[PDB]
């Protein structure tokens, strides 16, 4: 609702094509693909933006209203600009580094763990203790950090494992 | 303090032995006509601790009811801490310090003096 009623701005470089429901859209990064919700009307503002309309103020169109403008507007600025998501490593002997594309983590197992980059993602690693995840879609690239940060189960004693940027993760302590 | 003010004898049946054997059943009686006082006694422990772990060994002496007299400055890093414990509590103590101080916990005991069981 309150969200839904705020128009999403074009960058000039970005193209925008709508074909009905569907919607496309082209940047420097590349191009992605959406569609919404029958309910929700989605058109060009000739100013140089996206409107979004429900018809209706029942509960499901009021709902869809603000899920669509927003996952319209993460749309455009994964093309314009992208998404990058950075990752510390804590604990002595904890280390990660890249193979090609395939990103390779010593987290205290017998045995040395890989990751697999899927399909328009890269990492980027800057430390052996510090990398990052760069991608464009948003919901991709939130995906695979999850995937990385549950590599080794939470450690509130001494706090060894993957932590995001800024986590701040509970800590207890075991006496004995 | 045991009085004695009363009591029967016999002429021929009295002895010191049975006398004996009467005293020792009335002052049997007599702890049995009112409660006895359990007396158990306490050591003062004096502990070298660093500063740090100050709080963990305060609240582990809580849970073992010590009295904390006071806290000392042993060096720039360590803290003496004066309080008497009682006995029952010092038995395994030792172990779980040097646990509470990854071994740097010290201590020395010295008996205090009696005191009836809370």
């Amino acid at each position: 609702s309150r969200i839904g009623k705020q128009p999403v701005p074009v960058p000039s470089g970005v193209d925008v094509t709508i074909n009905g429901q569907n919607l496309s859209v082209k940047g420097p990064k590349g191009t992605l693909t959406l569609d919404v919700a029958e309910p929700i009307s989605v058109s060009r503002a000739e100013d140089g933006a996206i409107v979004v309309t429900r018809p209706d103020d029942e509960r499901r169109s009021r709902s869809l209203h603000g899920l669509s403008r927003t996952l319209i507007a993460n749309l455009v600025t994964g093309v314009t600009e992208g998404y990058t998501q950075k990752m510390e490593i804590f604990g002595v002997g904890y280390r990660v580094q890249l193979k090609g594309q395939n990103l390779e983590f010593a987290l205290g197992y017998s045995h040395p763990v890989l990751i697999e980059a899927p399909e328009g993602i890269t990492f980027a690693v800057e430390s052996p203790t510090k990398f990052s995840v760069s991608g464009i879609d948003k919901q991709k690239v939130g995906q695979i950090s999850a995937v990385i940060r549950r590599l080794r189960r939470p450690d509130p004693y001494k706090g060894k494992g993957v932590r995001y940027e800024g986590e701040q993760i509970r800590r207890k302590v075991g006496k004995t | 303090r045991v009085t004695l003010f009363d009591g029967k004898a016999h002429s021929v049946d009295s002895s010191d032995f049975a006398f004996q054997m009467a005293g020792a059943l009335a002052l049997r009686d007599a702890a049995a006509a009112t409660k006895i006082n359990l007396l158990e006694p306490v050591d003062d422990v004096t502990i070298v601790v660093p500063d740090d772990l100050v709080g963990t060994i305060m609240g582990d002496l809580s849970g073992r009811r010590g009295r904390v007299l006071g806290t000392d400055k042993h060096d720039a890093d360590r803290t003496v801490i004066k309080a008497e414990i009682p006995e029952v509590e010092l038995v395994r103590y030792a172990i779980d310090l040097r646990s509470m101080s990854h071994g740097a916990g010290q201590f020395r005991r010295s008996f205090a003096r009696y005191e009836p069981m809370p």
